């Protein structure tokens, strides 16, 4: 498909995961994946953030949201951090996280927020080399509401690998999402994408 | 408003008035006083090491570039092009021997210098002055330990000097520990509230950790979680609280040098700082010493704050009186092993970056803070900056600077602010000097 | 601009200049001369009947907590902590015996006082004044027959005084019919109007109903329909419009019980408020027993807006000069069935909340009058409100106030403008008295 | 799956609504219900509102939109009503709303208002006891624009019950959305969610 | 279904589309179209634009985003140009708008653009006289986001006609939309919807 | 700030101060000294040509109806109701005998007069004085070969007078050519830019093109294209720059009547303009008939700029200092065939519309500029204009205005700025003449 030396705005990862998808097409798996992430935003709207982790998250977890510093697009001498994590979470630290959400003295989380989210663009390609391992591609538009007039939209793509589990129960091993944004006009990022 | 006359701090610096954080006409002014008279922190030597380096940072409202020079110093100069004005560099850092507009083309050097104009000789001739043209520069740039701050006035005392009494809390970490990096690139966030409110924050609020934090400190598990929920109260003795005639100020608490971290990294750090404790023991004294491992809470005047130990490190951007864009970086000490100083910024970003859970527990409290300031019934109200009064004491023996001898209490609150009022109602530098010819005894009255 | 010579609202409140819908600085002066000076509504013994219920209100653009009691009386305070100014209470209502500030955790009981403070003893010793700490106090709280109304300033007259000849009207319906609730919580809507622009489209519009709302009329099929697209005007003797000293107004539409609501209730409804109707005639006369089941169409200065009969109850909360938040709240007859209670409140929220359809109708009206007055060409232009001018009088033997003895025209808001021109221009109650001594006498001149 | 003692954010509600989806997965049920909401929000975006009546919407249908008060989450004594209607619509109510945006004397329709629906996360369960019913959940955005600059976008979750009608043609018997903004910024909700 | 003269507010045009959607349903249709779609626009997500070009755009397209002047609903005797063209390409001209986007001198471009589209209401049906062509609707919500704080969200319906191509290349032979705000409030419209 | 004595443009318009592109107190002062003063662009005649037809427009920040009248005059009135200020239409174009209010149901006719007040007789009797109460209207209207403009000050020179020696220019193409047509409806979008950024830029700005542009030029291989990237520049003689007494100025770029228009277009357009060069040149001379096919890039004072030749049109109509609303408009000769007619202006709005991909070249350039005029150490730094000074003449023999004799300078911003400090700094009409009783000499001042 495509030559990033032609396709010049195009990066190596990009283009590599372009090839994963266009390859080889399962519209069974592609309908199960859309099944599965629709479930997974239905717990996290709802604020179910427990059965969220026990029922979707695997215990080899990395949940990662950076943030790439604005570089030129013609630099090439310039070599420090490119980006920094917003989160990059094994699943003690997701843990942590849920336990704060759910702590009855969590100041911010009374009233009690609203959620809902928006997911779309599902694509699903098995992993070559481990059958465990399903690539999930999709995007999520997700909306905050809260204290009567406080609105945040949030806006991703997400890179998720998700492993098969026991008895039919999917569980998600990597996400990632290189976030859009620079600089966030949502007041925080505090949000599960 | 005439900003000589009117009251907006009380004497002692006991109670503000609550317009400070909502008024327009005071945050223009502030750009003025504030903002274009003091030192303001721009970059760290690590993230511009080599010739040509550069980054973006704002000094107030303006952007300006920040270049490492060939014969290795750093110059700073507004982010505008002498032609008509176009912003002329669009990305946060790299590395160039100079800057081309976008608009017509004049090129600068890393040096500000006007280089180049698209066909001069067909156009300009001989006509143009490009020797007086050169990007519009920070007057003074200096480093402490690495950390590059800048003003934009030429009159104002040496960075040295303006941190006070406060730099010889700072000299443990910043000099004595074999020297700090900056972690980049920095989160960056923008919040609805006046920039003086997290700067209080951080500057001496320690009162809050116990009741704002309760969630995070229960969550967590760091070593300052007993206080979750005021479910205990450290010591008399567990700190200390400073301030200084330029404004800049801290919370000391002795020992805490895993900080914020849960207990993921609370081993680690634990022995990394007690080691080096033990070394600099002979080195700087057994205070100083200790002071390097003690958790420090600090913002450098007007609007630079870290906490040291947990390695946070904020600059609390103005944009308008309840709008600020917050960017967080990580501090990390140069000796420690890579795979510590990763997972240490990771956790920095965790707790006090975009997405920090810490963070987030102190959004409403200075949103709401700084939008009441705008309100009819409450810009008039006195915020309260009392707690510890006429216990402080200044020229001890031993810690430096107006200092309360209690962890928790608002002596830098006392000494920011009166710091605020003396530029606030003072057009220069010399003014600003005479407003503060008796400023311990000010901070002290009482006692 | 200044306000003590300027003239916003011509003699006899026939004209105003348009820049008052749109005028930030006026806006500004409004919250010191109207919204700091007058009654506000605050919420109903409906909505707080036990002690320890508290909601919150806005009070201009200032948000106050309202709490019952223990002895029974509602006190309301600023909801702004007195330390460091935090917002105090994030819901909208509950119960509770106090309330804990999330920053430091102090707490002040219902009764607004300082009652606790983390550590106080450690902290502060004896040394803390909570007796001086306690919440900002709303200085005057009243009830007109359970709805609750504050103000800011210990000079305003009594609220039964401040409602005038308006009161006289209200009485059969709030009094007489054995009382009113206040069904919750109400709608909330940002609309980008002025204030100003609803609050007199009720409290003197007849004239824009039948035009404004045709397709409301013929859709809805309610009592008021054969007015759809000016088909046809009403009788000459249909109602009447009226105006007080203190700038509160009503029109009357004589018999329309079952108001905006749409077929579906008009025969409950007609037959229920006739029904009432014939026993109060033995109460308080054939006259009071009519106006009683009467449609009123009125604003209780300055923000506070309602339609008895079809339950519409309103308050215009200020924003800026182009913004106000809508609140919409239904009103029903306590002794009305429950089933009915249940099914006027949905009818006021269809037609009238937040997705109602006869509220949409007025949107575009309300806002782009208010954002014009902000265009240059309009500024100085001037809103007319002539219609009846010279055909109004006052003292009449059977209906109190300055009174236009048509369904449709402008007395009310030449009585409305006349108040507002009289506060902007006066800095107390004393001058806005001095100012008001001819009030009837420059509304009714040429009659 | 939940356990509200334990996910202590989690209503009885939400509760209640994921174990229903979660239980039987129909992949067939799924794609029906989403062809379903796509056809309706097609009509609704086009203002075919009398077609939208007469094709999608059942005689018995309560078409309900609510706004809760903000109450603390430890809140336990205040019992006085939690929400309000901004919906509560039988199908003559549906029909006075429909004629009401049809009148050429509806002044706010002119200019021609513009409506484009994005809908998601659709899952269907078929009722346990009465066969003749199906459960759609699925998110809206709803973005309208009109006079030049005028745009709000509205964001909510749906829990419907359609019915299976004549004729396959399938009809909405209820619909609930509890809207998570308490201060609308929208200008009104006179849109049909 | 729809008569227009009874739903006074739907166009003729409009009207014309429903009738093609609600006819014959093919779920499998559905589900092609839907893939395709997602693949067009993760495409364009990443910027491989040369890529689109080459794998998603026929040789005969039209690429079509008009923008309609606000007449009065009752309006019938102003005759005259009723929209323009913001876009109105053929292929050589959507090559110079690629070109345009890759040249390096093409200074908006650094720091590079970040990108997420979200694709919904797929709808499909083939064409009744050309067996080479595809009718596929869908809705559009796309998000830009560039220079630190800058972000522009674009939203819209997409009328296309696709041909079968050659090897299972679907290819775009027109895209029609009618943009739903007339007065752009995202500084621009150079997104391809 | 002190508008009769502030310098915000130097001697000789050589350079600016910043802050005119970011000051909200001097957008609200030209509001009056600028826009309604001057003449601006309402329509053409090819959009309302039939009796009835109307549009609307903006003038400054008002908005006015455009009315096509039965005697086949034009006449503009503000769009807002006389009564309460609703906006009166909400629509952008039409045909209609009268506009009807959805308020109150006022309807007035095309023009402008009040015609009908529902039940008028029932409610005002015989006391509404509708003579007095028709739309208010715009005191100038008058037409430049079809393209017609307003002005609300009776005290403008004749539009004629006003466009002063950019006139001679224009004049071949607009009326030579057997006259334009404008082609509707216009593109519409805001910009975060100063009104003044894209006006001084297509009055003058030829410098730009090759670097703003070297993306656009080098893709869409339009005839201009050799300077993609200042690859080269073209030859002393390929153009000229002028500058009139009323601010209006352009560049001319000889022959290039293909202008900004990709290949596919180039053959065509050179075709048809060398062609009708060639008739023109019995009729007004070789001189004249080259510059009608020559590229002109205008600025008609203060706001409405185009490109002869690509048939762009605009209209920069301003919201506030950082805020710009921008129409484009292609404009086509009349006789040109039907089907290059529709290309052209596809191809006009593919360069320079919502999605054109060369005016998308510009946008950074203008926002940034605008928004850095706010910015505190940027608001007194000049932006500088003196490319070409001392070498521009004045009355030559065959080119008249304020002339520089060379493709690419600064002459046409210098005389922009210069008409805009003398409206600033003025009064009125009358003493913007005083003020520029020695323009063109201040214009020339070294040569
Ligand atoms: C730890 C201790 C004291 C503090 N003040 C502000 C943050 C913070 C963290
Ligand atoms: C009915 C009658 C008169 C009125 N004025 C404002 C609303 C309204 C409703
Ligand atoms: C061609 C030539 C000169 C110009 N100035 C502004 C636009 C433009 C286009
Ligand atoms: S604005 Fe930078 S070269 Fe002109
Ligand atoms: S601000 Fe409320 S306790 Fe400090
Ligand atoms: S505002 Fe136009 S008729 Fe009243
Ligand atoms: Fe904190
Ligand atoms: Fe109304
Ligand atoms: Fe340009």
């Amino acid at each position: 498909m495509i030559n990033i030396q032609e396709d010049k705005l195009v990066s190596a990862h990009d283009a590599e995961e372009i090839l994963r998808f266009f390859n080889c097409h399962d519209s069974a798996l592609q309908q199960e994946a859309t099944t599965l992430l629709t479930q997974e935003a239905h717990l996290l709207d709802i604020q179910a953030y427990r059965a969220w982790l026990e029922h979707c998250v695997g215990s080899e977890v990395q949940y990662q949201v950076i943030s790439r510093e604005l570089r030129a697009a013609s630099e090439r001498r310039y070599k420090l951090n490119e980006a920094m994590n917003v989160y990059n979470e094994n699943f003690q630290q997701l843990k942590v996280r849920v336990e704060h959400q759910l702590d009855p003295q969590n100041w911010g989380n009374s009233p009690k927020l609203r959620f809902t989210r928006f997911i779309t663009n599902v694509q699903a390609a098995m992993d070559v080399n481990d059958k465990e391992l399903l690539h999930i591609r999709s995007n999520v538009i997700l909306h905050r509401a809260r204290r009567g007039n406080q609105v945040d939209v949030f806006y991703a793509a997400r890179e998720d690998k998700w492993k098969r589990g026991e008895g039919g129960v999917r569980k998600l091993v990597q996400r990632f999402v290189d976030y859009p944004e620079r600089i966030l006009q949502t007041h925080n990022l505090m949000v599960f994408l | 408003m005439n900003y000589n006359n009117k009251i907006l701090v009380s004497e002692s610096g006991l109670s503000q008035k609550h317009l400070i954080h909502g008024d327009e006409e005071l945050f223009q002014h502030e750009l003025k006083t504030i903002f274009a008279r003091n030192w303001l922190f721009l970059t760290h030597d690590s993230l511009i090491p080599a010739p040509g380096d550069y980054v973006t940072a704002k000094m107030g409202i303006d952007e300006v570039i920040v270049s490492r020079q060939n014969d290795g110093s750093i110059r700073a100069f507004l982010n505008v092009c002498r032609h008509r004005g176009k912003t002329l560099v669009s990305v946060e850092a790299g590395n160039a021997k100079g800057f081309v507009c976008s608009y017509h083309g004049w090129g600068f050097g890393s040096n500000g210098e006007l280089q180049s104009v698209p066909f001069e000789k067909d156009l300009y001739g001989e006509s143009l002055n490009k020797k007086c043209l050169g990007l519009k520069e920070v007057a003074r740039v200096e480093s402490f330990h690495g950390f590059i701050y800048g003003c934009f006035d030429q009159e104002a005392p040496p960075l040295m000097d303006y941190l006070g009494d406060a730099a010889w809390y700072l000299e443990p970490m910043f000099k004595h520990s074999g020297g700090l990096e900056l972690v980049g690139p920095p989160g960056k966030v923008v919040i609805k509230a006046n920039w003086k409110a997290p700067a209080e924050n951080f500057v001496g609020d320690a009162y809050h950790v116990g009741w704002t934090h309760a969630s995070s400190l229960r969550s967590g598990e760091s070593i300052f979680s007993s206080l979750a929920g005021n479910a205990a109260l450290p010591p008399e003795g567990a700190g200390l609280q400073m301030t200084s005639k330029y404004g800049s100020g801290m919370g000391v608490l002795w020992d805490g040098y895993s900080g914020v971290h849960s207990a993921d990294l609370v081993p680690e750090l634990m022995a990394f700082g007690g080691a080096k404790q033990e070394r600099l023991n002979k080195e700087i004294g057994d205070v100083r010493a200790r002071i390097y491992r003690s958790h420090l809470n600090c913002t450098v005047f007007p609007n630079n704050s870290m906490l040291t130990c947990s390695g946070v490190f904020k600059v609390w951007n103005p944009i308008d009186a309840n709008t600020t864009e917050v960017w967080t970086y990580a501090i990390v000490e140069k000796d420690m092993p890579e795979d510590l100083k990763r997972r240490l910024a990771d956790s920095v970003q965790r707790t006090f970056g975009p997405a920090g859970f810490w963070e987030s527990d102190d959004n409403d409290n200075m949103e709401t803070a700084s939008q009441n300031g705008k309100k009819y019934q409450s810009r008039d109200s006195d915020l309260l900056s009392n707690l510890g009064f006429g216990e402080d004491v200044y020229g001890d023996a031993v810690y430096p600077g107006v200092v309360g001898k209690s962890a928790i209490g608002e002596t830098s609150y006392r000494g920011f602010y009166r710091a605020y009022q003396a530029h606030v109602s003072s057009s220069n530098w010399a003014e600003f000097e005479h407003a503060s010819s008796t400023w311990h005894t000010e901070l002290t009255k009482t006692t």
